[PDB]
């Protein structure tokens, strides 16, 4: 199986196999770990924002896959970013403070 | 020993401490307790070891 | 291809670090902005800033006193332009 | 400068409760409806759970009703049914609400183990629920009467008490009482009081209590929030796509259970309003009041009162906390896992031909893969007019692109990964080699690291887009760059299997060959003598080399000479590069003997020489051992011909014991113990036979009769040189084969006397079904404890990372070799490698200094070490070092892939655990459970006592259930006395001086105990020794490292004895304490620095307490923490890898250790 | 005791009510025609209640309401 940029999931968004063309591989916890025993930040910042969880970064990365720019405007991922609306529709104030 | 940690005395006493057990919080009836203790192991009905 | 580091790691000592500078300079020469210092095999960006960290040409000392150079040489330019904004007053 | 308003990229975060004003800013409308959909049109009606003027359009930039369909109308708000057009996206981010009738309790916060309410008011929690059901009364603010403020009242007390009192007096009941009780509080007034009555009253229950609460309030009202907020005014509503009513295929339709429950609270909430216009009586107006309580809190967490089911469908329905905690044990979607774009897997094979920084991709895997790539790539050099003609290109597979990928692939690493990620070699980078076929190809020497079979495993892709991926992956995660095991800097790139039956089979000599005793100019007409079929591969022969040796200073010396040799290892010299010896590749090279000239190639040549040698070694391997034609027969297997002779007398011993019993000169069971001992020596002496002959038994002829030399046998040679197979199996394979267990535990004392080279009949093959059933279980089991352990460990460690150059301390701990009661179960030479000294040490005479102070001590300098007599050194620890909040390079040691000292930002206490970690499937109280407990701290079953205090002890008082012991220091007070049990035989002499810490009795010891009374060097040294005896007694090999950071995580907090600043008996950082005391040491007070007790807190108890609530949502019980947070406001200022990984930003660690720290000092500066 | 679960509370709570006579359903409509009664005599003691309906009622021949809006009908 191969997986380059494929469909999405509605509820959040992640990769997803719709077509049988298949959802991509399960970056895990142990997976994550061993990205953090090397000095690999931009890695893994890479694997769980823009190919997977970020709804913008994904895009406007491909865009500079085929400008032929190699970078990443990363931003927040959906994932947290849900999390933090499910936490708030209880009688909890989270907040993202200072700048 | 078994007789002395027993809380009852009589048929109905330990038919109440047996239905309040199996369904607790609502009020025990005579009619209840005899209904559901023969409907449990003694009832062709619900009960068949075949 | 560039098999092992360990020279480049040489030259720059954190390792960390050194993915920072290669970086930095493999996108002056990915964005468009500069050339290589340094005969081009085909090597992509990539690997042609980790040739200029090994042949000690290339580190965050050189890049940030060019940047800073580049800086003043553009000031030198826009120096009629921006005190033409006098109307400030 | 105006500091800011709009997004900005933000610092920490921030968690409280919600005022209803709080909670009506991100509502933009109260849902006044249970209507979703319109049930025709499809069209969300207006004031529902699902609503275009709440929320947001349905479609992107359209208006409801239709009437602005324009992508320029945008800000507007429609004059028909007000809807602002603008993205569809705005309907997942917008919220809303409702107003609530009657007050509610927060569920959070009435069932949450220390109920807050409850604790917050002083009141029991039996109580609360009793008063929130109306099952009774409740007074609030009682004034002076007759009664007490929090005093619970029932129908008739009330009305009594209303018949005496009819003002001055107060009492409420529901969830307005409560409400009622909270928003009265004054924390401050019992603040004041609770100072007060700590002062003046002295028992233990009174103030420990008493100074437990004070601290809670002071700490609720530090936090800002009001009381009031525990209980619900206004109950906001989660956006619509969070919870969406989406179609599916046949027409049916599908939503989240949250409309169910959301819907249920809107229904009795609205229900309740009509019943108070209607003016219903109060038995009515109550129950719906009671129902919405516990519609809101089924909403909220369902399964703390009732558990309601969903419509039609028995499984009950999942609510907000039951989508906040995920599932799969503790599980937050970044720690389960997370779906990937451009990544790929497949079945894996061997591709020998690869140089061991490459890996075999599949055409059609890199095609999809790179496919962005591809498009730019292809429109870049203008073989594409467009982006959408690039697709149809490679959608046709034109042939020109199969170039063009040639191009994007190149420089372009990728990420290889297997099913079990163990350690941080469980990913590696290589680069692409186009390959045709379906399947991934491997590099062999790879397969040790990733602990990888070829009998169907299947390997993952990743592709490093970014830039910075790319460099990482390639100075990092790069194959090359990994030789050595993190664990030990012993090389993991060690060759497997074939190859060193290749090299084995090489240099090895038999007694006459073709060759022998001639002499050849050097190692190419030695090759050209062998392969011209002239000369055995194997034959003793004298051959000129010349060797090298850069023993100069930084300079190859070289010299010549006849070596007496092989042929074999004359050919293979060919590839040992420069200033080796010769000698290295004269011996017989076993997989043991092969891994050590790697490891002196590294530790002398440096990294690029070890790397081509190691490749050449293994090509060389394969092309030999497959030129030998090692192949395995069945009459390859040797039985002894003295096999059925031992079984035979072995057979008598049995029946004579037997005979013995029949005539009752010996007892059951020391029969059964006599009969087993002699079948198990027979089996031993049956190993010993075929041991003897499949060795030796080659006997052959030079020049004269007879001689004899170690055999060539296949099997023989493969078990021996390390390739495959060992004594045991071998064992199992031609002598017989021991004697089972049955399943409770017990031992048949009627072996197996057959084996596999004969026939196993029904009883043995059935006997042995067992001991494989259980071997097959108790692996698979093995592997979750071992993993268990792992998690367990990284959430211990994980935010430990090298952060300061040197802290700067003589501080260290004594290594000296173990000396375990025979010689050496491991050298000095070992334990003090690739660590640094404490300070500068001595030669048997002095002011000669050989190491100075703190120097990293490599294989010269503790060869050097060696050449002196010199036992012991002192030195540096991560568990001793003076920085906080981190560890400094200095010291923790070199080790790493790379022989030079720890970088500056690498997180070390990661691959710590993962360095513990990985091994923990070969481990077999003792075991892993041992370790297990080791690192718990968990006290024994029956342990020992130590001395509390030095001196001359006696016995004192009498029979109990203890009889006292009284302690008697020489100068200084008696007064202690400890209770010990006397039923436990003693050991300490009754007339003799015991130093604290010695043997009152016996038995293992709570390492409590051996930080308490012998300190903490000592306490760190019974952890480290005995983990290292349970992993080396199963030939584990793990530096002392890890496990020291391991420990230093378990001693992170500590509990005070003085005073002067914070509270006395507080559990709290060290780093924290020991900062603040030597910031007290000087200025503030002159010194009024306190004093603390160093505490042993086990890995799974350490790894409760974390700053960041984020980081403990993730791995701990969410619902708790998030509350327990809640209540104190605590802001999470981020700084750890966990938060950082859940909010999506760079690891501060490694690479991201510059952002960082350029961030972190930036912040709380200037 | 109290188990929890509302329903129970409520049953619990209206089985303390105990079951009407024949003669105490009457009894209690008669209470409550006495009760009724009285205000709307109170409304027929009040001027403005009268002239009030005067006014509605000019109103609803000059066609700014209907008869539906003020009255159900009389007795009739
Ligand atoms: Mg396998
Ligand atoms: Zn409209
Ligand atoms: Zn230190």
């Amino acid at each position: 199986h191969a997986r380059s940029t494929g469909s999405y999931s509605l509820v959040t968004q992640q990769p997803l196999g719709g077509k049988a063309q298949f959802g991509g591989q399960r970056f895990g916890e142990m997976e994550v770990w061993a990205l953090e025993a090397y000095g690999a930040a931009y890695t893994l910042q890479e694997m769980l924002t823009v190919k997977s969880d970020d709804v913008n970064g994904r895009t406007k990365m491909y865009k500079n896959i085929v400008d032929g720019n190699h970078q990443m405007e990363p931003g927040m991922p959906e994932s947290f970013n849900v999390l933090l609306k499910e936490i708030r529709s209880l009688g909890i104030n989270i907040e993202l403070e200072d700048e | 020993e078994t007789l002395r940690v027993d809380p009852t005395n009589d048929r109905l006493s330990a038919l109440v401490e047996i239905y309040r057990m199996m369904r607790p919080g609502e009020p025990p009836t005579r009619e209840a307790a005899e209904s559901l203790f023969e409907n449990l192991f003694f009832s062709e009905d619900r009960y068949d070891l075949s | 291809a560039r098999v092992t580091v360990q020279d480049a790691v040489e030259k720059i000592g954190n390792r960390f670090d050194l993915v920072l500078v290669a970086a930095r300079r493999a996108r002056q020469m990915q964005v468009g902005g500069k050339d290589p210092l340094v005969p081009e095999e085909n090597d992509k960006t990539t690997v042609i800033a980790l040739r200029e960290i090994e042949e000690g040409l290339i580190n965050n000392q050189i890049l940030d006193v060019r940047e800073r150079q580049e800086q003043q040489e553009q000031e030198a330019a826009e120096l009629q332009a921006v005190t033409a904004i006098a109307e400030g007053r | 400068l105006k500091a800011q308003t709009k997004t900005e990229e933000f610092d920490a975060i921030k968690i409280a409760l919600a005022s209803p004003d709080m909670i009506r800013s991100w509502s933009f409308g109260e849902v006044k409806k249970p209507e979703t959909i319109n049930y025709r049109t499809f069209k969300p009606e207006r004031d529902g759970l699902f609503c275009a003027r709440i929320f947001g359009p349905v479609k992107d930039y359209e208006c409801l009703c239709g009437k602005y369909k324009r992508l320029k109308h945008r800000g507007v708000i429609c004059e028909k049914c007000g809807v602002e057009v603008t993205q569809t996206k705005v309907r997942r981010e917008r919220m809303g609400h409702i107003e609530l009738a009657s007050p509610t309790a927060h569920i959070w916060f009435l069932k949450s183990l220390p109920s807050r309410i409850g604790l917050l008011l002083d009141m029991p929690l039996r109580d609360i629920e009793r008063v929130l059901y109306f099952e009774s009364y409740v007074v609030i603010e009682g004034g002076m009467t007759n009664l007490e403020r929090q005093q619970i009242l029932t129908e008739e007390q009330y009305l009594d008490a209303l018949e005496e009192f009819g003002d001055e007096f107060d009492a409420k009941m529901g969830a307005e009482a409560i409400q009622a009780l909270l928003k009265s509080m004054d924390l401050e007034q019992e603040c004041e009081q609770l100072r007060e009555e700590l002062n003046e009253t002295n028992s233990e229950t009174k103030r420990k209590k008493l100074t437990k609460r004070i601290k809670l309030l002071e700490a609720f009202v530090q936090s800002g929030n009001k009381p009031e907020w525990m209980i619900l005014t206004v109950l906001p509503v989660l956006p619509p796509d969070l919870r969406p009513l989406v179609p599916l295929d046949g027409g049916r339709f599908a939503t989240s259970d949250l409309n169910d429950l959301y819907r249920r609270v809107i229904n009795r909430n609205n229900r309740l309003k009509r019943l108070l216009d209607l003016a219903a009586p109060d038995i009515i107006v109550r129950n719906e009041k009671r129902m919405l309580q516990e519609a809101v809190d089924a909403l909220l967490d369902n399964g703390r009162r009732g558990r309601a089911i969903t419509g039609s469908n028995k499984r009950p329905l999942k609510s907000l906390a039951d989508m906040i905690k995920g599932k799969q044990g503790r599980f937050r979607q970044n720690l389960l896992g997370k779906r990937v774009d451009y990544s790929g897997r497949s079945v894996i094979t061997v591709g020998p031909y690869l140089r061991l920084h490459q890996c075999g991709l599949p055409k059609k895997m890199a095609l999809e893969l790179f496919k962005p790539f591809i498009y730019g790539k292809l429109e870049l050099r203008g073989l594409a007019t467009t982006i959408k003609a690039a697709k149809k290109m490679v959608e046709r597979e034109e042939a020109v692109v199969w170039d063009i990928l040639d191009e994007v692939i190149r420089e372009h690493p990728v990420l290889l990964n297997r099913a079990p990620t163990l350690h941080r070699l469980g990913i590696q980078a290589f680069e692409p080699v186009l390959i045709e076929g379906k399947a991934i190809q491997l590099h062999p020497l790879v397969c040790a690291a990733y602990n990888a079979d070829f009998d169907g495993d299947q390997m993952a892709v990743h592709v490093p887009l970014t830039l910075e991926a790319q460099l990482e992956a390639r100075a990092l995660m790069m194959s090359t760059n990994n030789i050595l095991s993190p664990a030990n800097g012993e090389p993991i790139i060690v060759p497997s299997q074939d190859v060193v039956l290749g090299l084995y089979y090489m240099t090895r000599d038999c007694v006459n060959a073709k060759g022998e005793g001639m002499v050849l100019t050097g190692p190419k007409e030695a090759e050209r003598l062998y392969r011209s079929g002239l000369a055995s591969l194997h034959a003793r022969v004298k051959v000129r080399i010349t060797e090298y040796e850069k023993d100069a200073n930084g300079e190859l010396v070289a010299k010549t000479s006849l070596k007496d040799t092989t042929v074999g290892r004359a050919i293979l010299w060919m590839i040992v590069p420069k200033g080796l010896p010769y000698s290295i590749v004269n011996q017989a090279l076993g997989k043991k003997a092969i891994s050590k000239m790697l490891n002196t190639c590294y530790r002398i040549l440096g990294l690029k020489p070890t790397v081509i040698f190691a490749d050449q070694i293994m090509y060389t391997g394969f092309a030999y051992a497959a030129r030998s034609g090692a192949s395995v027969g069945i009459d390859d297997m040797v039985i002894p011909e003295k096999k059925h002779e031992i079984i035979s007398e072995a057979e008598a011993e049995v029946a004579e014991i037997q005979e013995q019993f029949q005539s009752g000169l010996v007892t059951a069971g020391e029969r059964y113990n006599k009969v087993i001992d002699i079948w198990a020596a027979a089996n031993d002496r049956v190993s010993k036979a075929m041991m003897d002959n499949l060795q030796t038994e080659t006997v052959i002829n030079r020049d004269g009769q007879e001689e004899k030399q170690v055999s060539f046998n296949s099997i023989y040679m493969m078990a021996d040189s390390g390739a495959r197979g060992s004594a045991a199996q071998i064992r199992q394979l031609a002598g017989m084969r021991g004697l089972m267990a049955k399943p409770d535990g017990s031992i048949i004392e009627t072996p197996i006397t057959a084996n596999f080279r004969e026939g196993l009949n029904v009883l043995q093959y059935f006997i042995s079904t067992h001991g494989a059933r259980k071997g097959l279980a108790d692996t698979a089991l093995k592997t979750a404890n071992s993993g268990y352990l792992t998690r367990r460990l990284v959430d211990v460690a994980q935010d430990l990372v090298v952060t300061e150059d040197d802290c700067g301390t003589h501080e260290g701990i004594m290594m000296t070799p173990v000396i375990e009661g025979g010689d050496v179960k491991e050298p000095l030479r070992d334990r003090v490698l690739g660590r640094v000294t404490a300070e500068d040490v001595l030669k048997p005479g002095t002011a000669d200094i050989l190491v100075p102070r703190n120097t990293l001590l490599h294989e010269q300098w503790c060869d050097l070490l060696e050449e002196n007599s010199v036992d012991a050194v002192k030195v540096r620890s991560v568990v001793s070092c003076d920085t906080d909040f981190g560890v400094c390079a200095h010291c923790y040691g070199r080790d790493l892939a790379r022989g030079h000292i720890i970088n500056k930002g690498e997180a070390i206490g990661v691959i710590a655990a993962q360095s513990i970690g990985e091994p923990g499937t070969q481990l077999t109280t003792g075991g892993l459970p041992r370790v297990a407990d080791l690192f718990e701290a968990r006290r024994p079953k029956e342990p020992a006592i130590l001395a509390e205090i030095s001196g001359i002890v006696s016995f004192g008082k009498e029979t109990k259930g203890k009889r006292r012991l009284v302690i008697t220091p020489v100068d200084g007070s008696d007064p202690y006395e400890e209770m010990i049990p006397k039923w436990r035989q003693l050991n300490v002499f009754e007339g003799e001086r015991v130093e604290r810490g010695d043997v009152i009795s016996d038995g293992p010891e709570a390492p409590h105990d051996i930080l308490r009374l012998r300190g903490v060097h000592a306490v760190t040294r019974y952890i480290v020794n005995e983990v290292q005896d349970v992993y080396r007694l199963q030939g584990v090999k793990i530096n002392d490292k890890h496990i020291e950071v391991i420990v230093r995580q378990m001693l992170r907090k500590a509990t005070i004895v003085n005073a002067g600043s914070s509270d006395f008996l507080e559990g709290e950082q060290v780093e924290y304490s020991r900062v603040k005391i030597a910031n007290r040491e000087l200025e503030a007070n002159g010194k009024v620095g306190a004093t603390y007790s160093r505490d042993l807190l086990g890995i799974t108890k350490a790894s409760l307490a974390t700053e960041s609530f984020i980081s403990a949502a993730s791995f701990q019980e969410t619902t708790r923490v998030l509350t327990e947070a809640a209540v104190a406001g605590k802001r999470d200022e981020l700084r750890g890898l966990k938060e950082n990984v859940i909010v999506g930003r760079l690891i501060p660690a490694g690479t991201g250790y510059a952002y960082h720290q350029d961030r972190m000092r930036r912040r709380a500066a200037g | 005791g109290r188990t929890t679960d509302p329903v129970r509370m409520y049953m619990r709570e209206m089985g303390t009510v105990e079951l009407l006579t024949r003669e105490g359903e009457i009894d209690i409509a008669k209470r409550i025609e006495d009760g009724i009664n009285q205000v709307q005599c109170s409304v027929a003691e009040y001027p403005e209640a009268i002239t009030y309906l005067l006014e509605q009622y000019d109103r609803v021949e000059a066609e700014e309401a209907r008869l539906s809006d003020l009255i159900t009908g009389f007795v009739d």
